[PDB]
């Protein structure tokens, strides 16, 4: 009824605030998580780009 | 202050004869007919009247 309703709802309120908890908790991991797959993605291209500098000044040398 | 800790030492006593339900509590005693208006009167002030 309502009464069990309102329990229910102040421990729903504990379950909303440890939804709360685990979704940031989630979020704290993935939003770095995406961030580190940025920071590989970028120190590759800038590796390769490093290559590709030293190929084009050894085959204009040669 | 005597009073008011006995008052609250005697609340404390009476909370280990309470009945649990997992997270929700019951109790149960007895008590006159004559103050059934008086009971009510407290039972009001319960959350819902509980």
């Amino acid at each position: 009824s309502k009464l069990e309703a309102i329990l229910s709802q102040e421990v729903e309120a504990e379950i909303q605030a440890l939804l709360q908890e685990a979704e940031a908790k989630a979020e704290a991991v993935k939003r770095e998580a995406e961030e580190k797959a940025k920071a590989l993605l970028q120190a590759r291209e800038r590796a390769l780009e490093a290559q590709y500098r030293a190929a084009l000044r050894r085959a204009e040398s040669a | 202050l005597w009073t008011r800790a006995q008052d609250e030492v005697a609340r404390l006593k009476a909370l280990e004869e309470l009945a649990s339900g997992r997270f929700g509590f019951a109790l149960l005693g007895y008590v006159p007919v004559k103050a059934k208006p008086k009971v009510e009167e407290a039972l009001a002030r319960h959350k819902e009247s509980v």
